[PDB]
RNA sequence: ACCGCUGAAAGCAUCUAAGCGGGAAACCUUCUCCAAGAUCAGGUUUCUCACCCACUUGGUGGGAUAAGGCCCCCCGCAGA
RNA sequence: CUCGAUGUCGGCUCGUCGCAUCCUGGGGCUGGAGCAGGUCCCAAGGGUUGGGCUGUUCGCCCAUUAAAGCGGCACGCGAGCUGGGUUUAGAACGUCGUGAGACAGUUCGGUCUCUAUCCGCCGCGCGCGUCAGAAACUUGAGGAAACCUGUCCCUAGUACG
């Protein structure tokens, strides 16, 4: 969470963006390469938001 | 309906309206206002002060009557100040002023001299008769009730000092 | 613009005043002080004076204490205390080396006497709180003195803070106000303080004008 | 293996927050997490993470006119009936920065090393700090979008 | 003035109004002020 | 508590909604005392402010000291 | 809860807290003229007596007082005291019982252990810390203590009546 908000998003909405890009990353590892490669972390963002529907507050 | 009617101003040679502000002046000295942020201070055609609220909320409706009276007040202030006519009652009762200070024989072991502040000046027309005036309306009542609470109240014999006209009331006593 | 002395009590003694009334005085020699440091509020930040009280041979004093009476510019004293003034105006008359002396008051002013009382070793609760004790009869059992209850029970299961119990008694700064000043003979540096002051004769007492007059 | 800050990972820096119109609440957590490293991904709590915290203009911090006259602080001495109160709106006047500091407090984790985090705040009244020898960054409160 | 939790107009020009947070009615009559409490 | 001033919403009125006053042995200052173990351990000053040896040469150990202090001694109205 | 024990009433000593305030302080209303009151509101800072009777609490009384407040804290407080009452064993009276005996019926007599480990509290030191080592003088964050009241005189026998 606090990497994610580093990268301007919420631990909230980058789990549901790993999940819908279909990233099965656990948080073992989502944490030790936030803190070890932060640019890897930074595109893991990237593709959550992508993959984050694009009004993230409307029913499905 | 207070509110909706625009300030009648006599001479107003420089009533102003600077970054929601307003100061007023003329021949008689000056008096300077803040007003609630809802409310606009704007002209009419002949150039007096008119509010104006955003339309129909319960507390902008107050705030609005209340600036409009406000600037009222000081837009007569300026032009002819308040004058409370006060009147003291009682044998043995008396008023006398030392300069803008003056004080009353009400009854204590003393004289009670109220010493004038600012803006506000004192004078009698009679040893019974006399007059707060002052360019404040808020400040001349205010020094007005500060003389009037002098007494405690008499239902009695209304021995103390009261405005003029204004009449207090009694019992039967023994 | 509140004044200060540093002296010694010499004891207690009677004068008759000019009504014929019997005064019970101590005599305390406002000896005469040197300032030795002005405190200011902007360099300390408060306004107070020193003051030097108390001759004291040279080779008596350690070479820290001698260096602060050297840079004062005085001889080094004994005591050493500063008297406390108000915000403004403070050093406007206090020179470091000037020379106060006991007719800084006047006669007939009021004075307040700040000492350190006599000691009175470890006390007992009736000495030293004024407890009533307990009764020397009627079957009192070895309680005679002692304090009795010092709490109330389960609730609380405790003895609250501040509880009075025996310990030691004075040497406590004490001070006394409005004394009247009787006397002060500028011939030797003696006032005349009417009525009793803390401490033992010979122990250092500030001597200071009474601000409740 | 998980990795676990040594000692001398922890790089410090310095912020400076403006209170000038911030709720004392929101100046708090945000101060409160700065200062013990929330915000950074090494984050442990069991280390001193975080960095120094400024608050300056603690006198305008935003706080309500009915929390100045009624929100009560309390001191008790110790001593019987020894409870003091105080109020919000008179340590405004004396001691403005008391009240942001023990807002900050209050939201620290309450152990030995919110001790020596604390020890990173500072908190001053006006608009000024001494702490310029450092760069002290200014930051901002934001909150990430959702 | 008389505190009560049941206060109401005495007469027809007991005006009742709410003051600082309290309910209470002033009269011309002082023996009709009243008060919330 | 209570008494007000100005004053709307509610053309009036109203101590209140904006605002401003008065107001008690209660509260806070002021008086007295403690107080920087206030570990945020403060401030103003003044004094010493100096060496020597060795090692794995190190905010290193020792030795010697300085300012200063302690113990010892003569005592105290200071005190178990 | 406690029966491999949580000592019972009253007093004494020491308190501490609440306010539902007895006094002192501030007020509103009065069927408040004044003096006094009545009632309600605010107010817990301090103060709130000594005796007679009773084991008493309580209560009544005496003499005062500004006042002689009400409650909580194991009906505060017996490893602090007392031990008069209650509530062992002796004895008597009345009453009940055939009796042994019994009785919130009475009467006389009858007990009070402990060298303080821990917390707590009152005091006093030793150590270390407080970015060199010391000495003097200090700021005051924050605390503690303290906070009572009468009579008389003048105002003025004036206001009021
Ligand atoms: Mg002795
Ligand atoms: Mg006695
Ligand atoms: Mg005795
Ligand atoms: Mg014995
Ligand atoms: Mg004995
Ligand atoms: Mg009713
Ligand atoms: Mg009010
Ligand atoms: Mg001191
Ligand atoms: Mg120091
Ligand atoms: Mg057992
Ligand atoms: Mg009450
Ligand atoms: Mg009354
Ligand atoms: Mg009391
Ligand atoms: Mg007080
Ligand atoms: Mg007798
Ligand atoms: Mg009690
Ligand atoms: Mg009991
Ligand atoms: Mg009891
Ligand atoms: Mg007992
Ligand atoms: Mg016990
Ligand atoms: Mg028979
Ligand atoms: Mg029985
Ligand atoms: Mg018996
Ligand atoms: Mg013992
Ligand atoms: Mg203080
Ligand atoms: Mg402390
Ligand atoms: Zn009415």
């Amino acid at each position: 969470n606090a990497a994610a908000r580093l990268n301007d998003i919420t631990y909230n909405r980058l789990i549901q963006g790993l999940k819908a890009a279909g990233v099965e990353v656990d948080r073992k590892n989502l944490a030790d390469i936030a803190i070890s490669d932060p640019a890897a972390f930074t595109a893991l963002v990237d593709v959550a938001r992508a993959a984050l529907p694009e009004d993230v507050n409307a029913p499905s | 309906r207070i509110g909706k009617q625009p300030i009648p101003v006599p001479a107003g040679v420089d009533v102003t309206i600077e970054g929601q502000s307003i100061s007023v002046k003329g021949p008689k000295g000056t008096l300077g206002l803040t007003v609630a942020e809802p409310i606009k201070v704007a002209r009419n055609d002949d150039g007096a002060i008119v509010v104006t609220r955003p339309d129909d909320e319960r507390r902008n409706r107050s705030l609005h009557g209340l600036s409009r009276t406000l600037v009222s007040n000081l837009v007569t202030g300026v032009t002819q100040g308040y004058t409370t006519k006060m009147e003291i009652f009682g044998v043995g009762y008396r008023v006398q002023l030392k300069g803008s200070n003056l004080e009353f024989a009400l009854g204590y072991s003393h004289p009670v001299v109220i010493e004038a502040p600012e803006g506000i000046t004192f004078a009698v027309q009679a040893p019974t008769k006399f007059t707060v005036s002052g360019i404040d309306k808020q400040k001349v009542g205010q020094i007005a009730a500060n003389i009037r609470r002098l007494r405690r109240p008499d239902p009695y014999k209304g021995k103390g000092v009261r405005y003029e006209g204004e009449q207090i009331r009694r019992k039967v006593g023994k | 613009a509140r004044k200060g002395i540093l002296g010694t009590k010499l004891g207690m003694t009677q004068v008759f005043d000019e009504s014929n009334r019997v005064v019970p005085v101590t005599v305390v020699k406002a000896g005469p002080n040197v300032v030795t440091r002005i405190r200011t509020p902007e360099r300390d930040g408060y306004s107070a004076v020193q003051l030097a009280y108390g001759e004291i041979s040279p080779r008596k004093v350690n070479k820290p204490l001698t260096g602060q009476y050297t840079a004062a510019g005085v001889n080094p004293r004994r005591y050493l205390a500063e008297l406390r003034l108000d915000d403004s105006d403070a050093a406007t008359e206090y020179q470091v080396g000037q020379e106060l002396t006991a007719e800084i008051f006047a006669d007939g002013s009021y004075v307040d006497v700040t000492g350190t009382s006599k000691g009175k070793g470890f006390a007992g609760t009736m000495k030293r709180h004024g407890f009533r004790g307990q009764g020397a009869s009627h079957g009192a059992q070895a309680v005679h003195r002692r304090p009795g209850s010092i709490g109330g029970c389960a609730t609380p299961a405790r003895v609250f803070k501040g509880t009075r119990m025996a310990g030691r008694m004075g040497n406590d700064r004490v001070t006394v106000l409005n004394l009247l000043v009787h006397k002060v003979d500028a011939e030797n540096g003696v006032l005349l303080i009417k009525g009793a002051v803390p401490g033992r004769t010979g122990g250092l007492v500030m001597v200071r004008s009474a601000i409740k007059r | 293996p998980t990795y676990a800050p040594k000692a001398g990972d922890t790089t410090r820096s310095w912020y400076v927050i403006d209170a000038t119109d911030v709720v004392l609440g929101r100046l708090a957590v945000a101060a409160a997490n700065l200062l013990r490293g929330k915000h950074k991904p090494t984050f442990a709590p069991n280390v001193d993470g975080g960095d120094f915290v400024i608050v300056i203009n603690a006198d305008k911090v935003a706080i309500s006119g009915d929390k100045l006259q009624h929100k009560m602080v309390y001191r008790h001495s110790g001593y019987p009936g020894g409870l003091h109160k105080r109020t919000i709106g008179e340590l405004m006047q004396r001691h403005p920065d008391r009240v942001v500091e023990k807002a900050i407090l209050g939201m620290l984790p309450k152990n030995r090393l919110s001790r020596q985090i604390q020890r990173k705040l500072r908190v001053y009244a006006g608009p000024e700090h001494p702490h310029s020898a450092q760069q002290p960054v200014p930051y901002e409160l934001k909150q990430v979008a959702q | 003035m008389k505190v009560n939790p049941s206060v109401k107009p005495i007469c027809d020009k007991c005006r009742l109004i709410r003051r600082h947070g309290r309910v209470m009615v002033i009269c011309s009559d002082p023996r009709h002020k009243q008060r919330q409490g």
